[PDB]
């Protein structure tokens, strides 16, 4: 079986991350819908060790600021291995994506959420692989 | 002035593949009047002749 990635690296930083799980609720007392009033529930918590890492390319939908008809959008996005275990959203559920913090292009922080979570059931070491997209501007994701 | 309007159409476009943003569009139409100036002008008539011939029998 594996040893050696079975420990903590001893030659690359690796830095900790705070991340926070996301539910929904129902708030409307009438309305007959499943959605009503949504609400999201956050309970935080932090990643063990992380490297984050930019996209490589330079594709029109990678780059960071956008021009549209209404103006110079923002966008931006992540490559991410770490040891702590985050999971995406699952339907029937009121579960949603995981989120996590971390620093942008324009100076600030804020939140990614997690879209793509890669595993290897069969080879036992806990290295994952993550792919994140910074949440719009002036909202909580969805 | 105000003429009309159109229909108004309500749309949810996807942003960064997370959230669907809600929007809408019309077409309002007015009226309007433009005026423009010439750029210049004619001669006026300060003088006029006119030939005259009366065609007769007599001579």
């Amino acid at each position: 079986a594996y040893s050696l990635l079975s420990s903590r690296n001893r030659l690359i930083p690796r830095v900790e991350v705070q991340c926070r799980k996301r539910e929904w609720v129902k708030t409307d007392p009438d309305s007959p819908f499943l959605n009503g009033g949504r609400e999201v529930l956050y309970t935080p918590f932090t990643a063990v060790e992380c490297t984050v890492q930019p996209m490589r390319g330079k594709a029109i939908r990678d780059q960071n600021n956008q021009l549209m008809i209404g103006g110079e959008e923002d966008y931006d996005s992540y490559t991410v291995y770490s040891e702590t275990l985050l999971f995406r959203a699952r339907e029937g559920t009121e579960h949603l994506s995981d989120q996590m913090l971390l620093p942008d292009s324009g100076g600030g922080q804020t939140w990614f959420t997690v879209m793509k979570a890669d595993m290897y059931p069969s080879s036992g070491v806990p290295r994952y692989r993550y792919y994140l997209i910074a949440v719009p501007v002036g909202t909580e994701g969805g | 002035a105000y003429s009309s309007t159109s229909n108004i159409a309500r749309m949810r476009v996807p942003l960064n593949q997370q959230m669907f943003e809600n929007r809408a569009r019309t077409i309002v139409t007015f009226n309007a009047t433009f005026v423009e100036k010439d750029l210049g002008t004619f001669e006026d008539i300060e003088h006029i002749i006119i030939g005259i011939d009366v065609d007769n029998p007599s001579g």
